[PDB]
Protein backbone atom coordinates (compact mmCIF):
# COMPACT_ATOMS: atom_id res chain seq x y z
CA UNK A 1 0.00 0.00 0.00
CA UNK A 2 2.94 2.02 0.70
CA UNK A 3 3.14 2.06 -3.54
CA UNK A 4 -0.58 3.14 -4.00
CA UNK A 5 0.33 6.50 -1.73
CA UNK A 6 2.70 7.11 -3.37
CA UNK A 7 1.46 7.26 -6.74
CA UNK A 8 -1.54 8.85 -5.50
CA UNK A 9 -3.73 12.00 -7.76
CA UNK A 10 -3.76 14.54 -5.19
CA UNK A 11 -6.71 14.40 -2.75
CA UNK A 12 -8.60 17.74 -3.33
CA UNK A 13 -8.43 17.21 -7.29
CA UNK A 14 -10.15 13.84 -7.26
CA UNK A 15 -12.89 14.83 -4.64
CA UNK A 16 -13.87 17.74 -7.05
CA UNK A 17 -14.79 15.43 -9.73
CA UNK A 18 -16.29 12.90 -7.40
CA UNK A 19 -18.28 15.85 -5.94
CA UNK A 20 -19.39 17.10 -9.25
CA UNK A 21 -21.30 14.21 -10.26
CA UNK A 22 -23.63 14.27 -7.13
CA UNK A 23 -26.00 16.58 -5.42
CA UNK A 24 -24.95 19.52 -3.87
CA UNK A 25 -24.46 19.25 -0.17
CA UNK A 26 -23.69 15.38 -0.59
CA UNK A 27 -21.06 14.09 1.84
CA UNK A 28 -18.21 11.57 0.91
CA UNK A 29 -16.45 9.59 3.59
CA UNK A 30 -12.46 9.20 4.27
CA UNK A 31 -11.72 5.75 3.31
CA UNK A 32 -14.36 6.06 0.33
CA UNK A 33 -12.38 9.09 -0.87
CA UNK A 34 -8.97 7.23 -0.55
CA UNK A 35 -10.81 4.00 -2.16
CA UNK A 36 -11.28 6.43 -5.56
CA UNK A 37 -8.07 7.94 -5.09
CA UNK A 38 -6.55 4.49 -5.85
CA UNK A 39 -9.12 2.67 -7.85
CA UNK A 40 -8.21 6.09 -10.18
CA UNK A 41 -4.53 5.21 -10.44
CA UNK A 42 -5.17 1.46 -11.01
CA UNK A 43 -7.46 3.15 -13.94
CA UNK A 44 -4.35 4.70 -15.27
CA UNK A 45 -2.56 1.44 -15.43
CA UNK A 46 -5.29 -0.49 -16.70
CA UNK A 47 -5.94 1.44 -19.66
CA UNK A 48 -2.28 2.00 -20.26
CA UNK A 49 -1.44 -1.95 -20.06
CA UNK A 50 -4.26 -2.34 -22.51
CA UNK A 51 -3.27 0.66 -24.93
CA UNK A 52 0.44 -0.57 -24.51
CA UNK A 53 -0.91 -3.69 -26.67
CA UNK A 54 -2.39 -2.50 -29.27
CA UNK A 55 0.72 -0.38 -29.81
CA UNK A 56 2.88 -3.41 -29.85
CA UNK A 57 0.34 -5.36 -31.67
CA UNK A 58 0.75 -3.00 -34.51
CA UNK A 59 4.60 -2.91 -34.27
CA UNK A 60 4.97 0.29 -32.56
CA UNK A 61 7.34 1.72 -30.07
CA UNK A 62 5.34 4.82 -29.30
CA UNK A 63 2.22 4.33 -27.67
CA UNK A 64 -0.26 6.82 -29.75
CA UNK A 65 -3.82 8.20 -29.03
CA UNK A 66 -5.58 6.10 -31.73
CA UNK A 67 -4.22 2.98 -29.23
CA UNK A 68 -6.33 4.94 -26.66
CA UNK A 69 -9.33 4.95 -28.04
CA UNK A 70 -9.01 1.41 -29.32
CA UNK A 71 -8.36 0.14 -25.51
CA UNK A 72 -11.47 1.78 -24.80
CA UNK A 73 -12.96 -1.01 -26.46
CA UNK A 74 -10.73 -3.56 -25.15
CA UNK A 75 -11.42 -2.90 -21.55
CA UNK A 76 -14.92 -2.28 -21.91
CA UNK A 77 -15.51 1.83 -21.71
CA UNK A 78 -16.46 2.41 -24.89
CA UNK A 79 -18.72 5.20 -23.52
CA UNK A 80 -15.68 7.43 -22.81
CA UNK A 81 -14.50 7.30 -26.76
CA UNK A 82 -17.03 10.27 -28.04
CA UNK A 83 -15.57 12.70 -25.35
CA UNK A 84 -11.69 11.53 -25.85
CA UNK A 85 -12.04 12.08 -29.60
CA UNK A 86 -13.26 15.87 -28.46
CA UNK A 87 -10.13 16.18 -26.70
CA UNK A 88 -8.00 14.84 -29.18
CA UNK A 89 -9.45 16.61 -31.73
CA UNK A 90 -9.32 20.17 -29.82
CA UNK A 91 -5.45 19.38 -28.75
CA UNK A 92 -4.48 18.82 -31.98
CA UNK A 93 -6.53 22.31 -33.02
CA UNK A 94 -4.50 24.26 -30.87
CA UNK A 95 -1.35 22.78 -31.42
CA UNK A 96 -1.16 23.73 -35.00
CA UNK A 97 -1.94 27.30 -33.79
CA UNK B 1 -21.76 34.41 -10.77
CA UNK B 2 -21.11 34.03 -15.20
CA UNK B 3 -23.57 35.69 -17.47
CA UNK B 4 -24.07 32.83 -19.62
CA UNK B 5 -24.03 28.75 -19.84
CA UNK B 6 -20.75 26.90 -18.58
CA UNK B 7 -18.39 26.37 -21.70
CA UNK B 8 -15.83 23.77 -21.19
CA UNK B 9 -12.12 24.34 -23.22
CA UNK B 10 -11.43 20.49 -24.68
CA UNK B 11 -7.99 19.22 -24.86
CA UNK B 12 -6.72 19.68 -21.26
CA UNK B 13 -7.30 17.65 -18.20
CA UNK B 14 -7.70 18.73 -14.44
CA UNK B 15 -4.71 16.22 -13.41
CA UNK B 16 -1.41 17.44 -12.93
CA UNK B 17 0.19 15.40 -16.02
CA UNK B 18 3.48 14.63 -14.39
CA UNK B 19 1.37 12.47 -12.15
CA UNK B 20 -0.67 10.85 -14.08
CA UNK B 21 2.62 10.22 -16.22
CA UNK B 22 4.46 8.88 -13.26
CA UNK B 23 1.68 6.03 -13.18
CA UNK B 24 2.23 5.42 -16.98
CA UNK B 25 6.04 5.24 -16.22
CA UNK B 26 5.56 2.10 -13.72
CA UNK B 27 4.43 0.23 -16.83
CA UNK B 28 7.05 -2.54 -17.57
CA UNK B 29 5.96 -3.19 -21.40
CA UNK B 30 5.38 0.75 -22.68
CA UNK B 31 8.53 1.92 -24.37
CA UNK B 32 7.41 5.80 -24.36
CA UNK B 33 4.12 6.98 -24.69
CA UNK B 34 3.54 10.04 -25.99
CA UNK B 35 2.10 13.07 -24.51
CA UNK B 36 -1.11 13.04 -26.66
CA UNK B 37 -1.33 9.90 -25.39
CA UNK B 38 -0.72 10.64 -21.30
CA UNK B 39 -3.93 13.81 -22.26
CA UNK B 40 -6.53 11.04 -23.13
CA UNK B 41 -5.34 9.02 -20.14
CA UNK B 42 -5.68 11.83 -17.94
CA UNK B 43 -8.90 12.50 -19.41
CA UNK B 44 -10.16 8.66 -19.45
CA UNK B 45 -9.29 8.99 -15.93
CA UNK B 46 -11.36 11.80 -15.05
CA UNK B 47 -14.18 9.80 -16.61
CA UNK B 48 -13.36 7.01 -14.61
CA UNK B 49 -13.86 8.51 -11.10
CA UNK B 50 -16.94 10.08 -12.25
CA UNK B 51 -18.46 6.78 -13.30
CA UNK B 52 -17.40 5.13 -10.17
CA UNK B 53 -18.46 8.24 -7.84
CA UNK B 54 -22.25 7.91 -10.08
CA UNK B 55 -22.47 3.93 -9.08
CA UNK B 56 -21.71 4.43 -5.54
CA UNK B 57 -23.71 6.85 -4.88
CA UNK B 58 -26.83 5.40 -6.56
CA UNK B 59 -26.52 2.35 -4.35
CA UNK B 60 -26.34 5.08 -1.27
CA UNK B 61 -29.48 6.60 -2.85
CA UNK B 62 -31.13 2.98 -2.58
CA UNK B 63 -30.57 3.07 1.21
CA UNK B 64 -32.18 6.88 1.40
CA UNK B 65 -28.64 7.80 2.38
CA UNK B 66 -27.33 11.38 0.82
CA UNK B 67 -23.82 10.43 0.57
CA UNK B 68 -21.08 7.79 -0.38
CA UNK B 69 -19.34 5.30 2.10
CA UNK B 70 -16.33 2.79 1.67
CA UNK B 71 -18.92 0.16 1.03
CA UNK B 72 -20.95 1.76 -1.22
CA UNK B 73 -17.61 2.20 -4.03
CA UNK B 74 -16.97 -1.75 -2.53
CA UNK B 75 -20.36 -3.10 -3.34
CA UNK B 76 -20.14 -1.35 -7.06
CA UNK B 77 -16.78 -3.15 -7.42
CA UNK B 78 -18.39 -6.69 -5.70
CA UNK B 79 -21.35 -6.06 -8.47
CA UNK B 80 -20.11 -4.63 -11.69
CA UNK B 81 -18.47 -6.75 -14.66
CA UNK B 82 -16.76 -2.97 -15.49
CA UNK B 83 -14.83 -3.16 -12.40
CA UNK B 84 -13.79 -6.48 -12.29
CA UNK B 85 -10.31 -4.70 -12.75
CA UNK B 86 -10.46 -3.57 -9.16
CA UNK B 87 -10.91 -6.89 -7.92
CA UNK B 88 -8.06 -7.47 -6.05
CA UNK B 89 -7.80 -3.78 -4.24
CA UNK B 90 -11.18 -4.03 -2.71
CA UNK B 91 -10.24 -8.18 -1.90
CA UNK B 92 -13.48 -9.41 -3.06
Amino acid sequence: TSELDDLALPRSIIMRLVKGVLPEKSLVQKEALKAMINSATLFVSFLTSASGEIATNNNRKILMPQDVLNALDEIEYPEFSKTLKKHLEAYELALKE
Amino acid sequence: GPLGSMEKTYGKTVLPLSRVKRIIKQDEDVHYCSNASALLISVATELFVEKLATEAYQLAKLQKRKGIRYRDVEDVVRKDDQFEFLSDLFSI
